[PDB]
């Protein structure tokens, strides 16, 4: 049991690790989608 | 832990793709007969040692299976290109890509965890550096990501 | 000409005899040939 | 102790993000600057009652650890209230020559950069949004109700 | 052993679930990201 | 086999495609098997000639390397497409795409070379022919490439 837990606790900490990085990589992409809005914005602006 | 599972389904279907070509004979491993040979065919046959010390990397034997772990903890901590090519156009906001090495020495030497003088250095003498101190970081991304190249 | 027109000559005596025959049966299969042809007609009219 | 432990544990996050030249200290120049991205307006004189280094201080080796900057936070949060829109917008009926309840923007970011501490045009162009264009008069409503959300 | 394993495999767990929830806010903002790129796109173009 | 740096991608990709519709059994050779099982897909039993002409110049079975080599020194002696009609190109009296039958059969007899009138007519045969004598050099180079268009 000790031996299944331990198992049990590594995968639970991959998926963890997994899921923090895809956090970083969905900021980093939200980050992305605010660079363009507000580039896209700034050219609308300069061109109106 | 299992790098493994960490893996898109088109990175793991291009690995095996690639597999697929230098499995020769068929039985799953990374072998002296196989990719010698290929690479003769495909350059200037380097069928030399420096082949089998690149082949030592697995734990004695080099199964498809330990190829994909030891690409997979190669991959470990890659992006895409063009988030980081978003992550460059926070500094360059004219996305010119043209960021000065003195803008690019002082994001690496002291802010958050610190680049060596020999990081900073390696990034001129292999990295796209161009006229004036110029960083043209739309090409650095492709050959690190090694997509469109 | 003379080099072009040896080479030419050259090549077309011998891909109407050698595995060209096998090869020409196969060669309505590889869709990647008709998706260029597509693309090539595309760029074509795109250009006129 | 007024702050709660939240409160505390953001201001000592704000302490080590807003960093670093490489020691962990704060400087104490930019301990104003952290001051004011935590959204508080004192003046320079708040930290004058400190008055570390009686000269020029371009060295700021006057640094901070985080048990030397929140008593500054706390007497700084503690210093004074702040008045409504209707105190700022008086100046503006006041500095106004139009007697319409615009204001002609060429002049007002000259009176704004004059009277008073100093900035730069970099810094007063970034204020407005109701930008001087065919218009010389700008609604300093906009202005006031903009920034007061910082 | 088996105490400590239980303590860490359940702090795992709610950090696994909170970094779950987490993701889908960050799903979510991405596209209130995008949903606001669209409309102030949309504006721009119609006020120019 | 050195291949791979000879010929252009796309070949290389015709090839390889080819290849893999033969290969069924999918592990990298090819067979007087598998042959034999194409050619009972394409049509009647085997007529023989066509796996002899392989089985001859193999020292048994054919790696995927070694079909690329046997395909490769089949298409030496061709030159790229825009080379050849360049040199059409000298002697088009039309100056379109379009040189006249009796002119490129009399370059292909004074200039050095003597090549006989079968052989020419051959090439109208099978290589293109229209209207008023008018060979179309431009289709003759696209077929000798491979470059379709
Ligand atoms: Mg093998
Ligand atoms: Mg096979």
């Amino acid at each position: 049991q000790v031996e299944e837990m331990k198992t049990q606790l590594e995968e639970l900490e991959d998926e963890l690790q997994a899921a923090e990085d895809a956090k970083l990589r969905l900021e980093v992409n939200m980050q992305a989608m605010k660079s363009q809005f507000e580039r896209d914005l700034q050219a609308r602006d300069e061109q109106n | 832990s299992n790098v493994f599972a960490m893996f898109d389904q088109s990175q793991i279907q291009e690995f095996k793709e690639a597999f697929n070509m230098i499995d020769q004979n068929r039985d799953g491993f990374i072998d002296k007969e196989d990719l010698h040979d290929m690479l003769a065919s495909m350059g200037k046959n380097p069928t030399d040692e420096y082949l089998e010390g690149m082949m030592s990397e697995a734990p004695g034997p080099i199964n498809f299976t330990m190829f994909l772990t030891m690409f997979g903890e190669k991959l470990n901590g890659t992006d895409p290109e063009d988030v980081i090519r978003n992550a460059f156009a926070c500094f360059d906001e004219e996305a010119s890509g043209f960021i000065h090495e003195d803008h690019l020495r002082e994001l690496l030497t002291t802010m958050g965890d610190r680049f060596t003088d020999e990081e900073v250095d390696e990034m001129y003498r292999e990295a796209p550096i161009d006229k004036k101190g110029n960083f043209n970081y739309v090409e650095f991304t492709r050959i690190l990501k090694h997509g469109a190249k | 000409m003379k080099v072009i027109q040896r080479n030419c000559a050259a090549y077309l005596k011998l891909r109407n005899w050698q595995w060209w025959r096998l090869f020409t049966k196969v060669k309505p299969l590889l869709q990647v040939t008709r998706q260029e042809e597509e693309m090539q007609a595309k760029d074509e009219e795109l250009q006129r | 102790c007024d702050f709660s432990e939240e409160q505390t544990a953001e201001f000592k996050e704000a302490f080590q993000l807003f960093d670093r030249t490489g020691d962990g200290k704060i400087l104490y120049s930019q301990c104003g600057d952290v001051m004011r991205a935590l959204g508080q307006n004192p003046t320079n004189a708040e930290v004058m009652k400190v008055l570390g280094n009686p000269k020029s201080d371009e060295m700021n080796l006057k640094t901070l650890n985080f048990e030397q900057f929140l008593p500054m936070m706390q007497t700084i949060a503690k210093n004074k209230d702040q008045g409504c829109f209707e105190d700022y917008v008086e100046g503006l009926r006041v500095f106004d020559k139009e007697g319409n309840g615009t204001v002609m923007g060429a002049e007002i970011r000259h009176v704004l950069v004059t009277l008073g501490e100093k900035m730069t045009e970099e810094e007063v162009e970034q204020l407005v949004a109701g930008h001087e264009d065919s218009n010389g008069c700008i609604n300093y409503e906009e202005l006031v109700r903009m920034v007061l959300s910082g």
